[PDB]
RNA sequence: CACGGGUGACGGGGAAUCAGGGUUCGAUUCCGGAGAGGGAGCCUGAGAAACGGCUACCACAUCCAAGGAAGGCAGCAGGCGCGCAAAUUACCCACUCCCGACCCGGGGAGGUAGUGACGAAAAAUAACAAUACAGGACUCUUUCGAGGCCCUGUAAUUGGAAUGAGUCCACUUUAAAUCCUUUAACGAGGAUCCAUUGGAGGGCAAGUCUGGUGCCAGCAGCCGCGGUAAUUCCAGCUCCAA
């Protein structure tokens, strides 16, 4: 601190209270602009209906097509490109399926090669995409 | 284009998994691990090798 | 080979009973049944077995010792007077009816519908 | 409102660095030397020993001849003397800080059964405890982490219902006699 | 720092993390408050502006012969909906207590079971012995080698010994049960009675092993890897962490 007087506790507490708002991690939590902008809304997962399967070109040096999925959520109606992680797991996903969609692990940030995808697909029609990949469960038909 | 989904995982050579004597588990696994760490090998000269170091 | 000792003895004059912590030792067999407990309390305190009420056994781990509770009344006109009815129904001297609790509530709400003497005629 | 406790406490703490090569070099000696089952058994003895040292530092900051520091200090020494980790002449609360994890793993019943010589190996002793072969003062103990007090160390022996003690043979030898008597007739 | 506004604001005892300070949470079993779809008004009563009490209006909604009548699960179970997100339309007043004219009656309060990997505690999935073998402090030997008072380890080599998990009578438990504990009878050698989950370039413990792919498929929290010899993808073996 700078003002060290013995009865300056309102000068100090109201200066941390002012200057906490210049912290980027603090203001995002304590303004409602970022919770409104979050397509989940302070949730960790969201079911959503697939409406098309989208190929996303990767960024710089990496040259690949990232196999993503245009998801429209149930709870909001908001539209989202979510990612499909493992190899060949886009073929399990048919159109018009309720898929469970998580984050990517970076708390609202684009991750790695993919430009502007914040979300990945966990389950495909109440069957996990891991068990579809491994072969433990089968797509229910 | 999304035509190449499942390319490499589809075209790999399908290798059947080898059968194997099952590993002991629990303190017995940890015991066999302790023996292959400490009580067997001796200090020798030069740079020492790894647990899976093959060449 | 079954030895039974008593701990924490007390005479209840205001309940007309004895009371003790039964300590059964059976190293070599199962938890010995309560019929065999009452007959051995009978020869220990020189009393009849019908005034003896014994309950609450939990056998230790390892199993060479248990711990139970017991009361010994003066007569059956005390042992039926101050005693829980479920422990009088164990030996055979008390009988509850076979109407269950949901049939009793369902009739009480039907008897609440009907006014007068016809409350006796609601059920059956 | 239900009438039940919900008072529960974790008895271990996982360490701050997950993949130190030197901590795994250290803690895996403790499992081999003392026949333990996992790292959580190592991690829970370090956490009890941290609690005793944490209460030890809290008493050393108190002034000498404090009415709390004498009573809490005498109790904490007695609780370490009776288990047999602290020496009965060394009972002074400044020596609790000079105390390490291998001293608790000695007073474990699995290592006492090994050091009393009624066990073949450290890993044989834990098979004896799990199969209800040994007792401590007419009480069959089934659990190897039993902290044997100094008072009750000289009473460890085989349980009375055990073929390793004076009892019936096991399932196996009863069947080996039955096929032997089945073979002869 | 009034007044106004927002609160993903019921307050507190408390909880999580923590050197010392602190930061965040506290709908949630204890204390206080508020409310019974939304507001409003009353009657009886010591005590209610009561909703498992009435009276209206609004919303929702059931029976009808169309004149009327009936309602309030944010009690306990349960159902629909909403969702990322949460249990049986079970048994009993035996325990704790409550109420009543009362030792007797009643209590979805409460107790006990069923679902339960929210979470916490304890804790099996082998141990031993003998054969080959690989080694070590002795003694001998220049080394080569060797004897065993003594070890330590490995191997679908062999051997009987100990046990639960389970099967199943019986007690005990209990209101009646179920479970734990006690206990006969069965129950183990590839002890098939089979432990997974993630990873192996660096951070970060652990292979420049082999096959396929050829900036593709894909991996990658970050740096980065893949452009026909990939320590980084897809597989097998092996190893590593819990
Ligand atoms: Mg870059
Ligand atoms: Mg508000
Ligand atoms: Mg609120
Ligand atoms: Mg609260
Ligand atoms: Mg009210
Ligand atoms: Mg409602
Ligand atoms: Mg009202
Ligand atoms: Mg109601
Ligand atoms: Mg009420
Ligand atoms: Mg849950
Ligand atoms: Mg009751
Ligand atoms: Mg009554
Ligand atoms: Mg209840
Ligand atoms: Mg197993
Ligand atoms: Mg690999
Ligand atoms: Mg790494
Ligand atoms: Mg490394
Ligand atoms: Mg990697």
């Amino acid at each position: 601190g700078k003002c060290r007087g013995l009865r300056t506790a309102r000068k100090l507490r109201s200066h941390r209270r002012d200057q906490k708002w210049h912290d980027k991690q603090y203001k995002k939590a304590h303004l409602g602009t970022a919770l409104k902008a979050n397509p989940f809304g302070g949730a960790s997962h969201a079911k959503g209906i697939v409406l098309e399967k989208v190929g996303v070109e990767a960024k710089q040096p990496n040259s690949a097509i990232r196999k993503c999925v245009r998801v429209q959520l149930i709870k909001n109606g908001k539209k989202i490109t979510a990612f499909v992680p493992n190899d060949g797991c886009l073929n399990f996903i048919e159109e018009n399926d309720e898929v469970l969609v998580a984050g990517f692990g970076r708390k609202g940030h684009a991750v790695g090669d993919i430009p502007g995808v914040r979300f990945k697909v966990v389950k495909v029609a109440n069957v996990s995409l891991l068990a579809l990949y491994k072969g433990k469960k089968e797509r229910p038909r | 284009s999304l035509a190449r989904v499942g390319k490499v995982r589809g075209q790999t050579l399908k290798v059947a998994k080898q059968e194997k004597k099952k590993k002991r588990t629990g303190r017995a696994k940890r015991r066999m691990q302790y023996n292959r760490r400490f009580v067997n090998v001796v200090p020798t000269f030069g740079k020492k090798k790894g647990p899976n170091a093959n060449s | 080979t079954v030895t039974i000792r008593t701990r924490k003895f007390m005479t209840n004059r205001l309940l007309q009973r004895k009371q003790m912590v039964i300590d059964v030792l059976h190293p070599g067999k199962a938890t010995v049944p309560k019929t065999e407990i009452r007959e051995k309390l009978a020869k220990m305190y020189k009393t009849t077995p019908d005034v003896i009420f014994v309950f609450g056994f939990r056998t230790h781990f390892g199993g060479g010792k248990t711990t139970g509770f017991g009361m010994i009344y003066d007569s059956l006109d005390y042992a039926k007077k101050n005693e829980p009815k479920h422990r009088l129904a164990r030996h055979g001297l008390y009988e509850k009816k076979k109407t269950s609790r949901k049939q009793r509530k369902e009739r009480k709400n039907r008897m609440k519908k009907v006014r007068g003497t016809a409350k006796a005629n609601v059920g059956a | 409102p239900v009438a039940r406790s919900w008072v529960c406490r974790k008895t271990y703490v996982t360490p701050r660095r997950p993949f130190e090569k030197s901590r795994l070099d250290q803690e895996l000696k403790l499992i081999g030397e003392y026949g333990l089952r996992n790292k959580r058994e190592v991690w829970r003895v370090k956490f009890t020993l941290a609690k005793i040292r944490k209460a030890a530092r809290e008493l050393l900051t108190l002034d000498e001849k404090d009415p709390r520091r004498l009573f809490e200090g005498n109790a904490l020494l007695r609780r370490l003397v009776r288990i047999g980790v602290l020496d009965e002449g060394k009972m002074k609360l400044d020596y609790i800080l000079g105390l390490k994890i291998e001293d608790f793993l000695e007073r474990r019943l699995q290592t006492q059964v090994f050091k009393l010589g009624l066990a073949k190996s450290i890993h044989h002793a834990r098979v004896l405890i799990r199969q209800r072969h040994i007792r401590v003062r007419k009480q069959v103990v089934n659990i190897p982490s039993f902290i044997v007090r100094l008072d009750s160390q000289k009473h460890i022996d085989f349980s009375l219902r055990s073929p390793y003690g004076g009892g019936r043979p096991g399932r196996v030898k009863r069947k080996n006699a039955k096929k032997g008597q089945g073979g002869a007739g």
